[PDB]
């Protein structure tokens, strides 16, 4: 049975969603162009950062995350960010056709656009597979608002402070997950749930990873981190 | 360090 503890916490992280994420795509025409060797990696950094924003608006919005030092919300936001983007991008991915549709054309992003931003199939195989894996879960939008908090607020990550406290934070959201699948999810989508979203933090990590190992890669040449925007700069590194 | 990322966390 969810508390109403419980159900304060969804509420407040759905609403959350929704102020941060606009199924409408309209702030894309702010972007620089997409154009289709590194011809999306304007495009995708604009995208990308415009998304590193979204995700800090979630972030403060998660109960209990206010209380954290502003240097462990920094570790925080800083390790998990990629990885947000990638889940909370699972919204706009397809399996119709493996690509991410953000409203038009322009702004339908596939395995060629993603290599024009500078990444290999390293990255893009196991990225294409993890879409394909979180979409067949076929999550409650509650249950994604959760994945995406509790990916945020995990005491792991190498830079954490005041672990207790991350954890104490974090498991108030996945016994409130926990729970809501128990109560609101019917069977058979339920089955083993809960373990198949924590496998998604893992798959996330290790894209986390090679997302680290390529872009810095990318970065190396001045040229090409003369083309992403300041905020990616200061978050990804360099 | 972070300003930024500082900023954006008010
Ligand atoms: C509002 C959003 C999300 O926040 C961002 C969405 C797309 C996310 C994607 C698909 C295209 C390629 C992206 C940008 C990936 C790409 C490897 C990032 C490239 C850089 C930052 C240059 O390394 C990360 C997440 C991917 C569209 C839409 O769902």
């Amino acid at each position: 049975k969810l508390s109403e503890e419980q159900q304060h916490i969804i509420a407040i992280l759905l609403d959350a969603h929704h102020k941060t994420y606009d199924p409408t795509y309209a702030d894309f025409r702010d972007f620089r162009p997409p154009v289709r060797p590194l011809s999306m990696l304007p495009h995708l950094a604009d995208l990308v950062s415009y998304s590193i924003q979204k995700v800090i608006g979630f972030a403060k919005m998660i109960p209990g995350f206010r209380d954290l030092t502003s240097d462990d919300q920094i570790v925080l936001l800083k390790s998990s960010a990629i990885e947000v983007i990638m889940l909370r991008s699972n919204q706009s991915f397809t399996m119709d056709d493996m690509s991410w549709d953000c409203g038009s054309q322009d702004y339908k992003y596939d395995v060629t656009d993603v290599s024009k931003a500078g990444h290999t199939l390293e990255l893009i195989e196991p990225l294409i597979k993890f879409q394909v894996g979180l979409k067949k879960l076929n999550l409650h939008e509650e249950e994604h608002v959760l994945l995406m908090a509790i990916c945020i607020v995990s005491p792991d990550r190498p830079g954490v402070q005041d672990a207790k406290l991350v954890e104490a934070i974090q498991d108030r959201l996945s016994n409130t997950l926990q729970t809501y699948i128990r109560c609101r999810h019917p069977p058979p989508g339920s089955h083993q749930l809960y373990a198949k979203m924590i496998q998604k933090l893992a798959d996330l990590r290790s894209l986390n990873e090679e997302h680290s190992k390529q872009y810095r890669s990318l970065s190396f040449q001045p040229e090409n981190s003369m083309k992403l925007t300041p905020l990616v700069l200061e978050v990804f590194g360099n | 360090n972070h300003p930024m990322l500082m900023n954006l966390l008010k």
